[PDB]
């Protein structure tokens, strides 16, 4: 290993709640006022980011919201759910404006991509769909995997579109073209999350046996981040270079990315009524500033940490250990 | 040893043929036979590209990956270079780029529900002393009235998937019975 | 120096960057057909804009007397094509 | 817009 | 569906005049072979021909390397029967319909990644030169125009042509419909199995005369004769020394100018 | 995994190695081809004899 | 005693990613040719340039630092005049001639044969043959090519040096 | 297989190829379509699904263990080092250079075994076992200062300092073994 | 990176907007735009340089513009065309000046006066040179030769009009006597375009024999004339008018080609320089630009290709 | 009796899969039909 970078604790601060089934999707409006939320009682809930306050629940979906992504160029937030419905709500009349039908099983994750006018959605189906988001067509079926698709990320640079998949399989995608044009076995589980990190032209993605780093566009393979031995489905990566990879046990690991070391080990509780296996996550967002962490919970819940303000690197040492 | 005549392949030593002796030289089995299978070959590296086999049936995509030592680690706190994000200019070019790459089937897909050209064959008996032909292509009118010409109904299996990427799998973990 | 063929050329070469002629033996195997240049599977096609009228007259020519001026570019010494004893006298 | 020179036929 | 800018076609398809007319009509038939909707191409091949047009699509013409129209092979311009013969290409494409479909569907993946300018990999990458060899000391050499003249009138053959000479189809005999050349099949043609032509061809390609050694396995000796008269026009002892010593040592060379 | 490794050790155990043909091999293959490294490019394609392709066939 | 190393030794030694070579050179048939080659090989004019060309059962080529086959220059300045002379010929494989855009057009590119070929001789110019490692070339007649003849996985030289024999380092 | 038993082999390749466009993981489907080339007798093709399998799965020891038997009952012995040297340069688990330590020793090749696990201690060396088994294998076959030096790098390696106690007991019941009773002592 | 030898915005820049065969071609003299014209009778201008914007757009004749050049001083571009009308274009104001009414049939070429008075040379379909003053309605000369007029220039003092045309022998009237004083014979096919070198000393005229011929048209010439012979391009069945020019230094000579070609021959060895590709018809005009080595060429493909040479 | 609405898969090899190339001549190898 080389050198960690030191990074404070983040402590729990706020635990909302109000959703009456699991929290699956979380994300956070460009301009950092409010988050969007969907959950397993299908309905999405906006909540300002500042006070936690419940702004609007907005209701539609047949069956449980488990994507949700706000536009970064648009007044949209885009939305999917077990129902294969993918809806496009506009947010300046708070109403579902148009569907996008294809996808044959529940969708899994979406993703708008950061300059185009275009949004990608996995399934069940073990497909992901590409979609023009003005008039709803479906500029690319990405048939590659063989298994669900469980997660996508976009960049506006090739690969324009990465895909993580329940074959163990992480694919980097032509959006040109619409072919893989490369294929990263290195995981041994079903990879149910991605991230790319917001300053460096690298993503990491997670899997039961290790959370992995690649270099892009290539994707060659950099280091794990070991020892996280949970069914990984959310990673969340700060403009700063902390990672963090909840968990299905309600584990909640914080790497710095440079070095790949661990600097803390969250166990999250679960809030009162619900059962000792409810303590698991489901997914999780950093704020715009990257200082606000939202995680989406098992237990119905929202949970908000915080880095601690007043920690220091002599109160929290660092020391060397290659 | 131009008074000398060589005749089996073991005459000639290590070396080939000789230009010297006008006799019909086959320092191998160099063209005794006569004229599927690829090739074993070494690479740049000097290493023999046995994993050349995971490269066919490919578009020189970036899946080369088949040898251990890209799938061990590489630098950590890395050489900031490559690792640096793309500038404004790379992620302008390519929005652009492929922007009107899928304009082109959106447009072509919501649509779905003079000019010359020169020729040069290469069958060079030819048009009449002419290296090239030069022909007018109009495009046939059609008839806004004629209904979908062919059916379309037909369903086939998928086109097989792309050759396997290897594994490239961390050593498996002896499970003990225990376990 | 040279610069190979290639989609598009960016940066205008010289004469001797893009023509100078291919150097060694030539294979005895392929046969001319198939050593020829070629973009489709049987030659070079590529779009062209010639005058309406003086194709025309080309065409008709050809069909109705036997002969018609060369449509090459490069046609060299071979001005005519067809019945080209008809087209000198 | 920028451009360049398609290579055609030759003899 | 596929779709292109020209026709695969061979140059007695298109005729002497190197200025031509066509039309082009997308999807505009069935392939004959496979049923796909295909570009096609329609153009008279000169004053006198009828209106031709492109019949096979092109991943069929790719996948055997022939004439659109004509289905002869574009090499040699011979049947396909008589160049799958001499290749050894076995009757290997599948024929059934969604079998073959799924068939021709990876021949175009494949070919897409290539340069678009060669067949399939069978007949791209065949290399025994001494079958070359026998194609082309058999193909046609000359265009033949004639297979582009109009059908022969069928009001002619009932004797009433009511269109006297306006008519454009032929007014003459037809083939006589015990010759086996009569009785063609476009699937046959193309496949290049029961082919008339084809075996009319082979036959007497086969019927040529040609060299082979004597019983007297201890004869080493050729005559080689045509040399010409003495003199000027005599060929020296060198020129036979550097022709063929190529193919083997030589024992003796006796010249008879 | 394992249970490849208990049938591969028997069945090796169980086979007698000709070491009076792998010395006449050795002298017409040659030091070097003889003992390949991981990237020597072997020449010599090997196509068996029909006894050991038999001998392969039964085991 | 022996005669001291100098400009005109009588083998040059190449090493390529398939395989060492050493090449005799015909000095007393073709020494324009031999000493440009050498002088070349002296330049290290040769290292880094790949076989652009190979077709099976006929010709090995390399020697163009463009790689396009139409490139290459020699020491009297580009183009220079063959050294033809009938008691060379392309008798086998393993032949070294110096290739060229038809007639007096030599320049660095060479080409090894890998099959007699008696009819290329009077076009070309021999100026040597492969005196160790015709595996190598039976190697590199296998490697399998485009349909520009190019082969598909490169065939790199770099290395130069002269030497009195074939001897392999 | 039925394919096969009616005597189809090429329908019977065409539907393993097929099979594996279906699970190409599957080590069952590989091994099977490799074992019904090598029943009939087609070990060209055999060959070339066992460079698929070890090209594709490279940690499926089934497929190393299955070819190089094949390419050694085949008296390919030559063939059959270059597959564990390919195997090797994967830097596989112990049980992978034991079973090239092996080949090599039925062949009565003591200094090519010798130079396996040299190489096997840069990889595994971290287990004192594998330390000890070479300098087991050393002296069992007389090289007794190679053993004896062995187990003096053995210290070495695992530090003077971090002494263990492993080698320390293995090398002085060695030194007594060769009556160094005065050196098992000290 | 890659060496650049302009401020062109990429070393080959493609001009689209053209509607028909573009016959003609021509620089400003100061270097700030270029005018381009042809069957669609619409004159283009373009800037050399940024975005090459289509800044304006002349219309005005009412037949194809066969010809097209700009005055010495830039201040008015004279174009000439098929509707037996020779006008010129104020810059400034983008307004016809001038429009000579006279000739009687299509008018092939034009050329300025380089220097003094602005005197516009024409030659035509009616066999004649004329020579028209901006100051008067009336042609100052009118010099009936018997055959069709394809090609016309001044010599550089202004006083001698050199044509060409069917009758393949170049004319050279000399304007103080209304005589020919010589005429330069050698091509064996009809003139398509004559072009004075920037010094004066010569000319070059490309004919459909398919090679440009460089003369020599000092007033004392010590002997033969004919200076010497470029060949390479071609001219096709399509009978185009395919001009020729000269480079700003005199090193280097264009012609038009049939053959797609844009051909640049060097003065000296009369080796061929460029031949590069990338029009798709006939390259029928073809000119420098006039401080910076860019070369403009016109096809009948409706592209003006500008690119950057190096002019070494 | 007749039948068309299938493939006949004794007829011709359904959907054949080649097998790829390999670096081993597969053509050296001779079997006998049984
Ligand atoms: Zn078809
Ligand atoms: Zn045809
Ligand atoms: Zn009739």
């Amino acid at each position: 290993m080389m050198k960690p970078k030191w990074h404070a604790p983040w402590k729990l601060y706020r635990v909302a709640s109000g959703h009456t089934g699991w929290v699956r999707a979380v994300d956070v409006e460009p301009g950092n006022q409010w988050f969007a939320s969907g959950g397993a009682d299908r309905i999405i809930k906006i909540w300002d980011l500042a006070s936690g306050q419940l702004k609007l629940s907005l209701t539609g979906h047949i069956s449980s919201v488990r994507a949700v992504k706000v536009s970064p160029r648009h007044p949209f937030l885009f939305s999917g759910g077990e129902d294969k419905q993918v809806k496009c709500w506009d947010l300046e009349y708070n109403k579902v404006i148009r569907h996008y039908h294809g996808h044959l099983s529940a969708v899994q994750a979406l993703s708008v991509h950061p300059s185009l006018d275009v949004l990608v959605t996995c399934a069940r189906d073990s497909t992901a769909r590409v979609w023009d988001m003005r008039t709803k067509a479906q500029v690319h079926c990405f048939a590659g995997h063989t298994n669900t698709v469980a997660d996508v990320v976009c960049q506006s640079v090739d690969p324009q579109v990465i895909t993580a998949s329940h074959d163990a399989t992480v694919r980097l995608w032509d959006l040109a073209a619409g072919r893989s044009m490369c294929t990263l076995t290195h995981h041994k589980k079903s990879v149910r999350a991605l991230t790319i990190h917001p300053r460096l032209n690298m993503f990491a993605s997670a899997s039961p046996d290790n959370i992995k780093q690649w270099k892009l566009p290539k994707g060659e393979f950099m280091q794990n981040l070991s020892g996280h031995n949970a069914i990984i489905n959310t990673l969340s990566s700060n403009d700063d270079g902390v990672v963090v990879s909840g968990a299905d046990n309600g584990s909640l690991c914080f790497w710095d990315w440079r070095s790949g070391f661990c600097f803390q080990k969250i166990q999250t509780k679960p809030q009162p009524g619900s059962i000792e296996s409810e303590a698991g996550i489901y997914a999780s967002c950093f704020d715009k500033t990257g200082l606000r962490l939202i995680t989406a919970e098992a237990d119905k819940t929202i949970k908000m940490y915080k880095e601690d303000d007043e920690a220091t690197e002599e109160s929290h040492p660092i020391v060397w250990r290659p | 040893r131009t008074s000398f005549r060589p005749r089996g392949p073991e005459d000639f030593g290590d070396g080939g043929a000789f230009p010297e002796i006008h006799v019909a030289q086959f320092p191998l089995g160099l063209g005794l036979g006569d004229m599927n299978t690829l090739a074993l070959q070494y690479g740049t590296d000097g290493k023999l590209q046995h994993d050349a086999i995971a490269r066919i049936g490919h578009v020189k995509d970036k899946v080369v990956y088949s040898k251990l030592n890209d799938m061990k680690a590489k630098t950590w706190n890395e050489d900031d270079d490559d690792i640096q994000k793309p500038d404004d200019d790379a992620v302008i070019d390519a929005t652009e780029k492929t922007r009107m790459a899928l304009e082109k089937i959106v447009n072509s897909k919501v649509a779905s529900a003079a000019q010359y050209i020169r020729y040069t064959p290469s069958q060079q008996n030819g048009a009449a002393g002419s290296q090239q032909r030069i022909i007018r292509m109009v495009e046939e009118q059609k008839d806004p009235m004629e209904p979908p010409k062919f059916k379309i109904n037909q369903k086939i299996p998928r086109a097989p998937p792309s050759p396997p990427a290897p594994v490239m799998h961390s050593p498996p973990r002896k499970m003990t019975a225990k376990d | 120096i040279v610069d190979p063929k290639t989609k598009e050329i960016k940066s205008n070469p010289k004469f001797d960057q893009l023509f100078k002629p291919e150097s060694g033996p030539v294979n005895h195997f392929k046969s001319e057909q198939q050593r020829s240049q070629k973009n489709t599977l049987t030659g070079f096609v590529e779009p062209a804009h010639l005058n309406e009228f003086h194709f025309n007259r080309q065409i008709r020519s050809f069909d109705t007397l036997g002969y018609a001026q060369n449509p090459t570019a490069e046609s060299g010494t071979t001005h005519f094509v067809g019945d080209v004893k008809k087209a000198e006298a | 817009k920028p451009g360049g020179r398609g290579m055609p036929a030759m003899p | 569906w596929e779709d292109s800018d020209f026709p695969i076609l061979c140059e007695t398809c298109l005729g002497n005049n190197p200025y031509m007319r066509m039309m082009k009509d997308k999807y505009g038939r069935e392939c004959k072979i496979c049923e796909r909707p295909f570009t096609t191409f329609r153009w008279q091949p000169g004053k006198g021909a009828r209106y031709k047009n492109t019949e096979l699509c092109q991943t069929c013409a790719k996948v055997k390397n022939v004439c659109q129209t004509c289905m002869f092979d574009l090499e040699y311009g011979l049947p396909v029967q008589v160049r799958d013969h001499e290749l050894q290409i076995a009757d290997n494409i599948p024929k059934q319909g969604a079998n073959r479909d799924f068939f021709l569907q990876n021949v175009e993946r494949t070919l897409g990644q290539g340069d678009g300018t060669q067949p399939i990999a069978q007949i791209a990458n065949n290399m025994d030169q001494a079958a070359h060899d026998r194609l082309r000391r058999m193909g046609r050499t000359q265009p033949y125009y004639k297979r582009n003249a109009p059908h022969i009138c069928s009001f002619f053959v009932k004797g009433e042509c009511k269109r006297g000479e306006e008519c454009p189809y032929r007014h003459e005999k037809p083939t006589d419909p015990d010759d086996p050349l009569s009785r063609q099949n476009i699937r046959d043609r193309y496949y290049g199995t029961n082919d008339p032509v084809a075996e009319k061809i082979l036959n007497r390609a086969a019927a040529a005369p040609t060299l082979s050694p004597p019983a007297d396995t201890t004869i080493t000796t050729l005559y080689i004769g045509n040399l010409g008269p003495s003199g000027a026009q005599q060929v020296t002892e060198k020129d036979l020394n550097d022709f063929f010593y190529q193919y083997g040592d030589i024992r003796c060379l006796r010249v008879l100018t | 995994e394992d249970m490849t490794l208990r049938q591969h050790t028997r069945l090796t155990a169980a086979l007698d190695p000709d070491l009076d043909s792998y010395k006449k091999m050795r002298e017409c293959v040659g030091g070097e081809q003889f003992y390949p490294t991981a990237d020597t490019l072997i020449h010599g394609n090997h196509y068996p004899t029909t006894a050991a392709m038999d001998k392969l066939t039964k085991d | 005693m022996p005669a001291p190393i100098n400009d005109q030794a009588p083998y040059v030694i190449l090493d390529t990613t398939m395989g060492k070579i050493a090449l005799e050179l015909y000095w007393n048939h073709a020494p324009r040719t031999c000493q440009n080659f050498s002088q070349l090989a002296k330049r290290n004019y040769y290292n880094g340039t790949i076989f652009h060309r190979i077709i099976a059962d006929f010709m090995i080529q390399g020697g163009d630092p463009t790689g396009t086959g139409r490139g290459g220059a020699s020491i009297y300045g580009d183009k220079f005049s063959d050294e033809i002379d009938e008691r060379l010929k392309h008798t086998g494989a393993g032949i070294l001639s110096m290739a060229n855009a038809g007639p007096n057009t030599n320049g660095s590119q060479f080409f090894i044969t890998l099959a007699p070929t008696q009819h290329l001789d009077g076009k070309h110019t021999i100026f040597g043959r492969v005196a160790a490692g015709m595996k190598v070339i039976a190697n590199m007649g296998r490697v399998d090519t485009d349909n520009h003849d190019r082969p598909k996985i490169e065939i790199r030289i770099l290395k130069a040096y002269p030497s009195e024999s074939s001897v392999l380092s | 297989k039925w394919e096969e038993s009616i005597g189809e082999i090429q329908r019977a390749r065409s539907v393993f190829e097929r099979a594996l466009d279906v699970d190409h993981r599957s080590i069952s489907i590989w091994l099977q379509y490799a074992e019904m080339e090598m029943r009939c007798k087609q070990i060209n093709h055999a060959r070339n699904v066992f460079d698929r399998a070890i090209t594709i799965m490279p940690r499926a020891m089934q497929f190393w263990l299955k070819y190089s038997y094949m390419e050694e009952v085949i008296e390919n012995i030559p063939g059959a080092r270059q597959i564990f040297e390919r195997w090797i340069e994967w830097e596989p688990p112990e049980q992978a250079w034991q079973t090239y330590i092996n080949f090599e020793l039925r062949y009565k090749e003591i200094d090519r075994a010798r130079s396996v696990y040299q190489r096997f201690l840069h990889v595994h060396g971290i287990n004192v076992q594998n330390w000890i088994k070479y300098a087991k294998f050393e002296e069992r076959n007389g090289y007794i200062g190679n053993a004896r030096a062995a187990y003096e790098k053995a210290m070495e390696y695992f530090g003077e300092e971090d002494i263990n106690e492993t080698v320390l007991v293995a090398f002085a019941l060695f030194e007594e073994r060769q009556k160094e009773h005065e050196r098992a002592r000290g | 990176t890659a060496q650049r030898f302009s401020n062109l915005m990429a070393p080959t820049m493609v001009l689209l907007g053209h509607e028909g065969e573009i016959y003609t071609g021509a620089f400003s003299p100061d270097g700030t735009c270029l005018a381009t014209s042809g069957y669609d009778q619409k004159i283009f201008f373009w800037n050399v340089y940024g975005e090459c914007e289509n800044f304006s757009t002349i219309k005005g004749h009412s037949g194809a513009v066969m010809d097209l050049k700009f005055t010495t001083d830039s201040s008015s571009l004279v174009s000439c065309g098929t509707d037996k009308s020779v006008r010129v274009w104020d810059m400034e104001t983008g307004t016809c000046a001038r429009r000579f009414r006279t000739h009687t049939d299509f008018v092939n070429a034009v050329h300025p006066s380089r220097r003094g008075v602005t005197l516009v040379a024409s030659a035509s379909d009616d066999g004649t040179c004329r020579v028209h003053d901006m100051r008067t309605k009336e042609p100052v000369k009118t010099y009936t030769n018997r055959y069709q007029q394809t090609a016309v220039t001044f010599n550089d003092s202004s006083d001698q009009v050199i044509s060409g045309g069917i009758d393949n022998v170049l004319k050279v009237w000399d304007m103080r006597r209304d005589e020919i004083t010589y005429t330069l014979t050698g091509h064996r096919d009809t003139i398509t375009g004559i072009s004075l070198s920037p010094s004066g000393k010569f000319i070059i005229s490309n004919s459909m024999d398919c090679t440009v011929r460089q003369w020599d048209i000092r007033p004392f010439v010590p002997g033969q004339r004919s200076v010497g012979v470029f060949a390479g391009h071609n001219h096709n069945f399509e009978k185009n008018l395919l001009k020729c020019s000269w480079s700003p230094c005199e090193r280097f000579i264009t012609a038009g080609s049939s053959d797609r070609f844009l051909y640049v021959w060097e003065t000296l060895s009369k080796k061929i320089v460029y031949k590069l590709p990338g029009h798709m018809g006939s390259v029928n005009c073809t000119d420098f630009h006039p401080k910076e080595p860019i070369m403009l060429s016109c096809g009948s493909d409706k592209r003006v290709f500008l690119g950057e040479i190096d002019m070494s | 009796k007749p039948k068309r609405n299938q493939i006949d898969y004794s007829e011709e090899i359904p959907f054949e899969k080649h097998v790829p190339a390999g670096f081993h001549n597969p053509s050296e190898d001779r079997y006998v039909v049984e």
